C-alpha cells in the first residue's frame, strides 16, 4: 500500500527527492520515514510524525529535509548536497496502530540511490 | 465485573505508585508465559471476552474519580467512565468495536470519539508533542479532573487529548516498561513535573518491535538491531536481550515459544 517515487544516480553535490504515499487501513497512522541500507546494517535516515516530530541521522542533518502532507498520507525526503556515503537502497517506512505506536509496520520496496 | 485497581493522587508516594503499577501488571497477565526472563501479555487468540479487560479507577484531591479500561492483550487504554457516561477511542476494526460493547454495560451514555488513541493523533489534538507535556503526580491530578469534567462539558478537546497522553504514559507505558515506571517514580520523589525525554519516547515508540525482536531472538541476540535514543537524543542500537531485561516489564504476544 506504499507507492514510492524518486531515486537515481547523481554526482557529489547533486540532489534527489524521494516520496512515499500510504493507502488503505491507516486510520491510526503514526510516523512515516526513510531507512537506508548499503551492502554489508539498515539505518534510519529520517522520520516524521503527523504531529511534527522529526528524527534525523546526524550524518544528514542540514542536507536532507523530511516533510509530510498529512492529507495525502505522503512523506517526502529532499536530499541535497549528496555525498558518496549516501549510496544505499532507501526504504520508506510506515508505522501505525491504535493499541501501540509500532503495532503495524509497512516497508517500501526500496529504491536505489547512488552518489559518485 | 472486570477486575478493578485503585489509585489516588492524594497523598501519593513513590511506594503507593509502585504498588499500583505492580497491581496493574498482576492483572494484565498471569506471568506464566515468560520469554528470556520477560513476561508476556495473554495471546488475543483464545482469550474469552470476560477476561479481555481490566479497570483502573483513578481519584484525586477533589474526590473526582474516573475509571480507565485497559485491554489485557496490550495494556493500552481503550476508554473510560466518569459518572453516567463512557468514552471510547475510535476502534480500528469491527472486532475491537464489538469487544468494547462489553465495557461499562450499565452506563447510561456511551460516546465513541472520531479519533483513535495513537500518540500522533493525540498530539495533534492536544497541540503539543509528548516532549512538551509534563508528567508527574500534579499532571496526573489535573488529567483526572479534566477527564471527569469532559462529561459535564467543562473540558475542551485539546485538554482532553493532553490528559490521555498523561494517563497513557503514567499507567500503560509505566506498566510496559519498568524504566518508565522508574521515570515516574523519580518525578514523585523529587516533587517534579517534567516532560519525557527521548529515552522515554523511543522506548514508547518501539514496544512492539522490541517485543518481536526478543521473542524471535536466538542465543540472546536479535535478528537485526533496534535503535533507541539516549536522554540527549543521540542514537544507539540494541542487539541483545540482556540490555532490555532491566528495561521492559511486559511484552505483547508476538510469536509462540
Ligand atoms: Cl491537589
Ligand atoms: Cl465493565
Ligand atoms: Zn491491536
Ligand atoms: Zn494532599
Ligand atoms: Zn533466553
Ligand atoms: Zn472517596
Ligand atoms: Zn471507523
Amino acid at each position: 500500500q506504499l507507492v514510492e517515487t524518486g531515486g537515481g544516480l547523481v554526482q557529489p553535490g547533486g540532489s534527489l527527492r524521494l516520496s512515499c504515499a500510504a493507502s488503505g487501513s491507516i486510520f491510526s497512522i503514526n510516523a512515516m520515514g526513510w531507512y537506508r541500507q548499503a551492502p554489508g546494517e539498515r539505518e534510519l535516515v529520517a522520520d516524521i510524525s503527523s504531529s511534527g516530530r522529526i528524527n534525523e541521522a546526524d550524518s544528514v542533518k542540514g542536507r536532507f529535509t523530511i516533510s509530510r502532507d498529512n492529507a495525502k498520507n505522503t512523506v517526502y525526503l529532499q536530499m541535497n548536497s549528496l555525498k558518496p556515503e549516501d549510496t544505499a537502497v532507501y526504504y520508506c517506512n510506515v508505522l501505525a496502530g491504535s493499541h501501540y505506536y509500532d503495532e503495524y509496520e509497512y516497508w517500501g520496496q526500496g529504491t536505489q540511490v547512488t552518489v559518485s | 465485573q472486570y477486575p478493578i485497581i485503585n489509585f489516588t493522587t492524594a497523598g501519593a508516594t513513590v511506594q503507593s505508585y509502585t504498588n499500583f503499577i505492580r497491581a496493574v501488571r498482576g492483572r494484565l497477565t498471569t506471568g506464566a508465559d515468560v520469554r528470556h526472563e520477560i513476561p508476556v501479555l495473554p495471546n488475543r487468540v483464545g482469550l474469552p471476552i470476560n477476561q479481555r479487560f481490566i479497570l483502573v479507577e483513578l481519584s484525586n484531591h477533589a474526590e473526582l474519580s474516573v475509571t480507565l479500561a485497559l485491554d489485557v492483550t496490550n495494556a493500552y487504554v481503550v476508554g473510560y467512565r466518569a459518572g453516567n457516561s463512557a468514552y471510547f477511542f475510535h476502534p480500528d476494526n469491527q472486532e475491537d468495536a464489538e469487544a468494547i460493547t462489553h465495557l461499562f454495560t450499565d452506563v447510561q451514555n456511551r460516546y465513541t470519539f472520531a479519533f483513535g488513541g495513537n500518540y500522533d493523533r493525540l498530539e495533534q489534538l492536544a497541540g503539543n508533542l509528548r516532549e512538551n507535556i509534563e508528567l508527574g503526580n500534579g499532571p496526573l491530578e489535573e488529567a483526572i479532573s479534566a477527564l471527569y469534567y469532559y462529561s459535564t462539558g467543562g473540558t475542551q478537546l485539546p485538554t482532553l487529548a493532553r490528559s490521555f497522553i498523561i494517563c497513557i504514559q503514567m499507567i500503560s507505558e509505566a506498566a510496559r516498561f519498568q524504566y518508565i515506571e522508574g521515570e515516574m517514580r523519580t518525578r514523585i520523589r523529587y516533587n517534579r513535573r517534567s516532560a519525557p525525554d527521548p529515552s522515554v519516547i523511543t522506548l514508547e515508540n518501539s514496544w512492539g518491535r522490541l517485543s518481536t525482536a526478543i521473542q524471535e531472538s536466538n542465543q540472546g541476540a536479535f535478528a537485526s538491531p533496534i535503535q533507541l535514543q539516549r536522554r540527549n537524543g543521540s542514537k544507539f542500537s540494541v542487539y541483545d536481550v540482556s540490555i532490555l531485561i532491566p528495561i521492559i516489564a511486559l511484552m505483547v504476544y508476538r510469536c509462540a515459544p
